[PDB]
């Protein structure tokens, strides 16, 4: 699953309690799982290429795509960062739509290439 | 942009581990790249620090110059250590680092370092501000966003810069203006992470512990979640792991994949890694393609696979379970990008090229496993076959490219190593490299012409030597001996046996957790030299035994019973026909088994450079009489051979001291006992037949003892020798088996049957047929000493012959056969497409059929130059290259000057995380990067340009002196010619290798080819353009690398379960095949121009295509660290290429055998053969012999690991692959 | 410096090649002649922990009943600064 | 954090299976960069060559630390104490400066990186020099100077080299001539510079010369003397190393340790050292020693082998006439 | 010995060639074991070997320097509670 | 968590008997945990560094701060020592934050350094 395969780093933590908590109360697997896959969608945005298997690019948490303290604003950083990633495509012709990754660091957003040529920081 | 310090900056990184970046721009800042910068100030430096750093923490225990001077290694080392310092002390701010750098601390610099912590920018200074500002790009900084917040980027639409930020309000001006490029990005930084457990060598107790307590080793390799505090942790988690996965195995992946891998359509793109499967499980009998299906085996043959090692049908298994997956997934990658071209172009077929061997595979696969009625099998009706490379007979097919079928019916596709299609094309189409090899003639050849043509001597001699098939003379007491052709035969066949057996004895060896578990701790090729090296110590001195593990006890005890059965066999040739043969062995009454003394070309080099002739001489000398008078036994034996050879009751020590000086004159002064392979590759005249090396190399003393030189090191014999028993083992056969033959089969010598031949061509230097006789003989006598060349051919054409009988006679080793050549040819025709799709070299220029331009023709004759010069003169033993490529860091030179305790090179080197991590492919491209610097380095020395490598840094990375340098290029000029094109010769070969400046060029080339191309972290495109073809080839490979670790399933695997190991196993597979295709390419245009020109584009439309590249990836692509080649464990005797009464006769043979092999059922794992059992061994090769040999040869083009054929396989999907076209 | 390492570069003594051995070198006349006359780290190491095994006792237990000892006695203290 | 925490071990019950096992002092905090990968294939680990090690370190860490601890506390105590009788009075800890750097060097020892007890060594002109070693003096601290990387030595810290300058400028009766007279790199320079034949003869055998102006390029394809002598103390101190492992062993058997004191320590030493003897001389008795006292027999016996084969071949070195100083073969 | 002294007599002359035959005799004392180390040469030693582990080995450095100063913290405890 | 982590170590036992002791009366660790979390938090008062990260420079128990007798005097104790500390980093600017730090013994508070240069005593 692209949000666990790729889960970005404070979400590990917070999905890890999720499921510790819902595998205690339960015993089920399953409804743990469904919870902390639950809690990782709502809390992340999946950037998707735009092609038959592009697909995850990148899992990037919403609070850091978050423009002013509107929680819902996270789509127009959400615009900005495709916007981004379309731009860096199309400048670079070389760059396909599977080169690029989409990760977040402690604070910022990274946008590069399958090389290292080519990084856009995006921070808050 | 390189200023002539870019090696000394990138060693000064991987030391002190610290952003190359950094410092780099550091430099930028500081001082603009000048060693010494006149400052108002005072500072005068490279770093630009006189300050209190300088004498500060470095120096102080050695003669500084210091305040005045720095040498420019140490100021970058030491201002490299000072920023690893700071940049570790404030966690991992690079910008917090820089600012303690740039404004000192203390004084101005705490309450800047305070405000810069506070966020705060206001109260830091103006010139520390603007300090960090510039390094904002390089450094990585948690307040970077904050300074920033407190331009030469590629324009998202329109116009450049002003037209993004004074105007488009519209999101892509907006994501323009939060752009920020990084540039900073560090592989092993973020994308492999060195963890505790990798890059953690272990002590002797933990390999102790590790050995005992862990089941599978390979489990301590996997991380998966967080780290385990202690190896105790480590060893509870490993167990736990293998025994789940065992215990999984029953309903894993193997058994689900028992039945209908492709019949069932399973897709294995859409995987989990694969970590446990072993494909233990995993027997492949799908129902459906089961007909008739009997359950008793027609003979006793068939039934089972016929491999004759233990483990076999299992590591057979997981091959056949990782190729199962990779073909089916590179059948789905083919459907999947045929699809997506057809988005462009609808009207476009394709082929898939995959999922008709897939399928095949798959049914022969079901009927073997269900031992009936194999469905893969064309119908052969109203086909005419014809056409025969070897006597086997096939049909092309219309409906597939290449992929004959054979007589059975049974189809072997195009990149089938074996087929006979393709064998024949790429023997007809080979660039340069086609040689003379064993052409001339084999040995039912010379029977026919010269044991039969009336003469007395020329008869006598090929009776002697040659046995008749089938002749009218039919002989009833023509000789009751064995003859050199069948003790030839005899011994080819005892020692590929051995080989097998040492083959599998040494992979258990080299699997063992001190070479597999922890961080690496040398390279395979080096693995295998120090578990030979142990082996032939423990034999040399029994001492020694008790510390070899119980894998090396036995790879020891094969190679000991190896060397004296052939010690046997050369004492008492007479164990064959011959009464009057008498002890070829050179030294008898030393009773103790021989490993044979080579001695390193380049050891004798490094111990000439200093002490040159004399010095070497009288030190070996000296060892050997350290020896003599430590031990009893060596001065009985000594004093024995003098007092029988000066005829004198009493030997004098004078008379011992001049005798062991004889014969260190030999090593010293004379390279006839070193490697000395390109002496023996000519042939002509005789020559060298006699004296065969490795006899004469014997002598009485032990090499053992050391000797301190008079500059206080000390020196033993044994380090002048050559172990590794993969060059050196099967040269020693070869010789002592001719010279075995020609003792057994005549009562003469070597050098006496070369005598009688040479008389017999000038007594018969009139007669034409009886010259074409004596030539014959001569040609006989050249392939049983060995001199012959059978070529690196023989191995497939050898493998279709056996395979053809196996499908006449054993039906279950026929079948799986098939399928490990079809798995093996379905590997490398994968990796030719995703090579041709990924690396751009070669789909633009090399893989392409249009001929190269001009220039490019320049830079491919000076790169297959550069691989032939690096092929003469590269040291061989593999501690030489590592110790030469380690020792030169600035720990060890610092250490060995001025520190008080000992330490050692492989415990002070810096290493690149390359080597660290992913470690073979490393030393392969650190090869192909090394043989492209000596062809660019030859190629600009001839025109006369001067390399970007001529500068004093890049000479000061290595140990190039300014005067090293101009004798490189006298070198060059001296024994390199320019061709009229861009063709490049050696003048004299052997003397250009003779050089001690080939050394000093060797060494230069190897450490510019390291800290310029593979130290770096970094692969941009600006790097390949410095490079020639080879140069910028492996660069175009190292970015391959590095965009697949990058990707998302590598990612993923490497975050679950860390396991460097894996991934490096398939990286380094993919950079062997492509290399192998790659070179071939360059070859392939070379020999296109080397004809007229209307031949070119046929030619190099015949010789590139993905079968013939294919099937030179196959045929190359040696694996660095295999134990023996693949030539030795399977090739055909070099001499033997290729009514009813005679039928009676051989039946009456085999009714009698009463033999102990046929007696006694076979050992598991060794058959640890002597003389009698070589003697009493047949000349013909078994089958369970070839199926072994097979299996053995294939294991290192097809891995044995599941995970790492789908970790290839991912790869490729993430690169992407060719589809063909059209059809 | 390049003559010590062309040195270094070609040992093949046994000690080089084998893994150390766990508890007992128990060299031989030939593993004393190949021996470098330098001290090595590993030796100067082990030489120290074995030297202070005498002066740093290896049980908590008697550091902590030293310790208390020490508590009903006192200390001095030093003074001023 | 023993003492981050401010653990108090006085207030400890008796602490008597604790042997100091699963001690690895990672203090949190303390820890700032923090690399999982060493630098070199040395560093990692500690280097020592004992079986056990890694354990006894931390047996004896662990020990250290509580009587660090517990004499901080000790300490802190009776300064109050005294304060009471004389509320103008400081003292000083004179054990938790120590103990804080011997936790933030544990620490980044455990965590491999970023040792926070370094001083920073800015505006330091260090200068004094015991044996090549610079320091500076701590006003902040009595004795306790600090090195070149900023690793500061407190005063009584055996090796730092304030105190080993002061005890060597003033040492009670007991100071001795010792081997202050020469050392061979004197020897070479004083002696084979000499221009005699003679001279220069026997100091070309007996001693190497570490840098000169002649430079013989055969001088001696010898060991030399000087060599040969630093050599042998080299095999036979890590042989002793070896025998001081296992009699440390031999002595830890239930016979000298559990019962009631059958023999004093030094006894017992000379027993074991005893049994081994006789063992050598008759093999008869090896029958009867326990594992331990084997392996105490077979060190001995080895180095005692190995002594005798260089006596009687002297000419295992470079010399060829060199002949069995052994006095009886 | 014999040699050296017979070096001695002849060279009883010159006080250049005094002093080379006395470091020529004080070289057979110290390598026959006259000598004499003392005990100062046990934490001397370790403080030249610490300084260069300081410089190579980071982890056997900070492993001695924490020993050493265990074992100074022992002795100066028990100076101070015996005093 | 900065309580749970460093700890003033004059509460462990207290916290190990109300994680028992709630462990027990509820078998939930998790209630557990919050419990005896919260229970040191009431207790103690951490000190965090003057940085944007800012770490726990130390944990002391909220009794051993206080000025007079009543027990909200703790702030006033509080607002002493962090005066102590600004002033022991301003004297001090070698000190970089993350060397100083703060604990209590059985009666007193020592800020200190990772060094010996500097040790000042609070008691109550």
């Amino acid at each position: 699953a692209p949000e666990i395969a790729r889960m970005p780093a404070s979400l590990r933590e917070s999905a890890r309690k999720i499921y510790d908590s819902v595998k205690y109360r339960s015993g089920n697997e399953s409804m743990a799982m469904e919870q902390m896959t639950k809690f990782l969608k709502e809390s992340t945005y999946t950037f998707t290429g735009d092609d038959v298997d592009g697909d995850t690019v990148g899992v990037i948490p919403k609070n850091m795509m978050q423009v002013n303290s509107d929680p819902k604003s996270w789509e127009q950083g959400r615009d900005i960062l495709e916007e981004a990633r379309k731009g860096i495509i199309a400048s670079n012709p070389w760059i396909t739509n599977k080169q690029l990754t989409m990760y977040s660091q402690g604070d910022s957003i990274y946008l590069m290439d399958t090389t290292g040529q080519v990084r856009v920081r995006y921070d808050k | 942009v390189p200023s002539d310090y870019d090696g000394l900056f990138q060693k000064a990184a991987d030391a002190n581990g610290v952003s190359y970046d950094l410092l780099r721009k550091v430099a930028w800042t500081e001082s603009r790249f000048v060693p010494t910068a006149k400052s108002k100030t005072g500072p005068l430096g490279m770093m630009q620090f006189t300050k209190a750093t300088a004498k500060a923490l470095g120096l102080r225990v050695t003669d500084g110059p210091d305040d005045d001077r720095l040498n420019p290694e140490l100021a970058i080392n030491a201002a490299a250590k000072q920023l690893a310092g700071l940049v570790g002390k404030f966690d991992g701010d690079e910008l917090k680092a820089a600012l303690a750098y740039n404004q000192g601390e203390g004084r101005l610099g705490n309450p800047q370092l305070e405000a810069y912590s506070k966020g705060d920018f206001a109260s830091i200074s103006e010139e520390g501000r603007n300090y960090m500002r510039n390094l904002l790009d390089v450094a990585k900084s948690p307040m970077a966003g904050q300074l920033e917040t407190f331009n030469s980027r590629s324009t998202f639409f329109g116009f450049k810069n002003a037209a993004e930020a004074e105007l488009s309000n519209s999101v892509a001006g907006m994501a323009f203006r939060a752009g920020r490029l990084d540039n900073g990005f560090d592989v092993f930084k973020d994308t492999i992470t060195p963890t505790r457990w990798n890059s953690h060598i272990w002590t002797p107790e933990e390999l102790e512990k590790i050995r005992t307590e862990v089941k599978n080793p390979a489990y301590i390799n996997v991380v998966t979640g967080g780290s385990p505090e202690n190896l105790d942790d480590l060893i509870k988690l490993a167990n736990e792991n293998f025994e789940n996965d065992s215990r999984a195995a029953e309903a894993g992946l193997g058994a689900k994949l028992s039945a209908g891998i492709i019949g069932a359509g399973v897709d294995p793109l859409s995987y989990v890694p694969m970590v446990g499967v072993t494909g233990k499980g995993f027997k492949l009998i799908n129902k459906a393609l089961v007909v008739g299906a009997e359950s008793a085996a027609l003979n006793v043959a068939s039934e089972g696979l016929r491999t004759s090692v233990a483990g076999g049908d299992a590591d057979y298994a997981g091959a056949a379970l990782g190729g199962f997956v990779f073909g089916a997934g590179m059948s789905a990658i083919s459907d999947a990008v045929a699809a997506g071209l057809k988005r462009s172009k609808p009207e476009a077929e394709f082929d898939n090229e995959f999922i008709g061997p897939m399928m095949r595979l798959e049914a022969r696969e079901t009927a073997r496993n269900a031992n009936s009625a194999d469905l893969s099998r064309m119908n052969t009706e109203n086909m005419k076959f014809e056409g025969e490379h070897n006597g086997v007979p096939y049909e092309d097919l219309p409906t597939e490219r290449g992929a004959v079928v054979l007589h059975d019916g049974s189809v072997l596709s195009a990149s089938n190593p074996i087929n006979p299609k393709t064998l024949k094309e790429f023997s007809e189409v080979d660039p340069e490299k086609a040689a003379r090899g064993i052409k001339l003639a084999g040995f039912t050849e010379i029977g026919l012409k010269t044991l039969g043509s009336d003469d007395a001597d020329i008869r006598r001699v090929a009776i002697d030597l040659v046995r008749s098939p089938t002749g009218m003379q039919s002989g009833a007491s023509g000789k009751f001996g064995a003859t050199a052709s069948d003790i030839h035969e005899r011994l080819h066949g005892t020692d590929q046996r051995t080989y097998n057996d040492l083959y599998k004895a040494m992979s258990d060896a080299m699997k063992d957790p001190e070479f597999s578990t922890g961080g690496a701790k040398m390279s395979r090729e080096e693995t295998r030299y120090t578990i030979y090296r142990r082996a032939a110590l423990a034999i040399e001195r029994p001492e020694l035994q008790k510390a070899l593990t119980p894998s090396e006890r036995i790879v020891m005890d094969i190679i000991k019973r190896h060397f004296d059965t052939k010690r046997e066999l050369m004492e008492n040739p007479a164990i064959f026909g011959n009464t009057k043969a008498v002890s070829i062995f050179p030294e008898s009454r030393h009773k103790g088994t021989y490993v044979p003394h080579v001695y390193d070309r380049h050891a004798k080099a490094l111990m000439i450079q200093r002490y040159g002739a004399e010095g070497l001489q009288e030190g070996i000398a000296r060892s050997w009489m350290n020896s003599y008078v430590s031990r009893p036994e060596v001065k009985a034996r000594v004093d024995e051979m003098l007092k029988e050879l000066h005829g004198v009751k009493e030997v004098t020590p004078e008379m011992v001291e001049k005798y062991a000086m004889d014969k260190a004159y030999g090593i010293s002064h004379s390279d006839q006992f070193t490697n000395s392979s390109i002496i023996e590759e000519n042939i002509e005249g005789l020559v060298g037949i006699e004296n065969n090396s490795f006899l004469e190399a014997r002598n009485l003393f032990d090499s053992d003892l050391s000797i301190t030189m008079p500059d206080g090191q000390q020196f033993s014999v044994n380090d002048l020798r050559d172990f590794d028993m993969f060059r050196i083992m099967p040269a020693y056969d070869r010789r002592v088996n001719g010279d075995i033959a020609i003792m057994g089969s005549t009562g003469k010598t070597t050098k006496e049957l070369k005598d009688e031949i040479l008389a017999l061509k000038a007594k018969a230097e009139g007669d034409g047929k009886k010259t074409g006789e004596v030539h014959a003989l001569m040609d006989t006598v050249k392939i049983l000493t060995g001199r012959a060349r059978r070529n690196q051919d023989t191995v497939w054409e050898t493998s279709l012959r056996a395979i053809n009988d196996l499908g006449f006679f054993a039906k279950n080793a026929y079948m799986g056969a098939q399928n490990i050549t079809e798995i093996a040819g379905m590997i490398v025709t994968g990796n030719v497409r995703a090579l041709g799709h990924g690396i751009p070299i070669l789909r633009d220029t090399l893989y392409k059929s249009k001929p190269v331009s001009a220039k490019e023709l320049k830079e491919l004759h000076a790169s297959l130059f550069g691989k032939e010069v690096d092929q003469l003169i590269r040291p061989k033993r593999a501690d030489i290259v590592q110790r030469l490529r380690e020792a030169t860091d600035t720990g060890p030179a610092v250490a060995n000057i001025v520190g008080t305790l000992k330490y050692s090179t492989q415990e002070l080197a810096a290493r690149s995380p390359w080597t660290k991590l992913l470690n073979g492919t490393t030393n392969y491209l650190l090869d192909a990067a090394r043989q492209g610097m000596l062809g660019d380095v030859i190629s600009a020395t001839l025109t006369g340009k001067t390399t970007r490598w001529e500068k004093e840094g890049f000479l000061r990375g290595a140990s190039v002196t300014p005067e090293q340098m101009a004798g490189i290029k006298s070198l060059i000029k001296e024994h390199m010619v320019r061709g009229e094109d861009g063709k490049f010769t050696v003048k004299d070969k052997q003397a250009f290798s003779m050089d001690p400046r080939a050394m000093d060029l060797w060494r230069l080339a190897d450490k510019v080819a390291d800290e310029a191309m593979l130290r770096p972290h970094k692969v941009s495109l600006q790097d390949s353009h410095a490079f020639g073809a080879l140069g910028k080839m492996v660069m175009q490979f190292k970015s391959f690398t590095i965009k697949s670790l990058n990707s998302k399933f590598l990612r993923t695997f490497y975050d679950g379960y860390k396991n460097n190991r894996a991934i490096d196993a398939a990286l380094s597979i993919i950079t062997s095949m492509g290399l192998a295709g790659g070179f071939y390419a360059m070859a392939a245009h070379v020999k296109a121009y080397a004809l007229p020109k209307e031949k070119r584009k046929e030619y190099l439309e015949r010789a590139l295509d993905p079968t013939m590249i294919a099937h030179a990836a196959l045929s190359r692509s040696s694996q660095l660290g295999a134990p023996l080649a693949m030539v030795d464990l399977v090739g055909g005797v070099l001499g033997f290429e290729s009514t009813s009464r005679e039928v009676m006769g051989a039946m009456g043979s085999n009714l009698l055998e009463q033999m102990p092999s046929a007696g006694f059922v076979a050992n598991v794992g060794a058959t640890l053969m002597n003389a009698a059992g070589v003697v009493n061994s047949p000349n013909k090769a078994t089958e369970q012999d070839f199926m072994t040999g097979l299996m053995n040869s294939t294991k290192e083009l097809v891995p044995n690991d599941p995970l790492t054929q789908q970790l290839v396989l991912k790869i490729y999907e993430a690169n992407g692959v060719n589809l063909r076209e059209r059809r």
